[PDB]
């Protein structure tokens, strides 16, 4: 499939949309439209924390929008239903560390 | 079959 | 009582019930309905493989399962309805290695 790693996609949530954040390796893809990509969700409506780390609009977002890296989840591959952007590599980095303190990882 | 939990907390 | 890292829960999925091993922090519950667990999904029909490490009866299970750490979810606290039991500390190291490959961390 053609998601990428650092990618802004659009979510359909079922109907409701979000931004977010591709997390899922590249190398997962296989190219059906049901297998699982995990994304971190964007909110423009909460407020930045170190665990909600702030997206600019530069990456393809509204003004104020944080990715809400507790909230990670994995959706189908056809829940993704725009390419919206690609953050950059320092926010990826922000998302690694969050996503790392949130579930426990060395 | 987890499809239904893809909108928590959002 | 409440949700704890390496616990696996039955959760209600809107209405089936499947285990799953929660593997967000402890640190991050404040203890209300709406907060967001982080679980992986157990499974007794899906074999095998280095990212779904399996899951013994002893560690709550009714049989032999595996994680299945590609549909790593959020999911609201309400839905965890009841604790099954807890994994062994090689479970929980295999579910991290196996979460550290699917998110490309360090």
């Amino acid at each position: 499939a053609e998601p990428r790693r650092g990618d802004l996609w659009l979510v359909s949530l079922g109907g409701k949309h979000r931004p977010a954040v591709v997390v899922s390796v590249d190398e997962l893809l296989t190219g059906i439209d049901d297998e699982l990509v995990v994304v971190v969700p964007v909110s423009s409506s909460r407020s930045r924390t170190p665990l909600r780390p702030p997206v600019a609009p530069s990456e393809g977002v509204a003004a104020d929008s944080v990715a809400v890296c507790r909230g990670v989840r994995a959706v189908a591959r056809a829940r993704l239903v725009e390419r919206l952007g690609a953050l950059k590599p320092a926010t990826m980095r922000a998302i690694e560390n969050a996503l790392t303190l949130i579930l426990g990882l060395p | 079959e987890w499809e239904g939990t893809v909108g928590d907390g959002l």
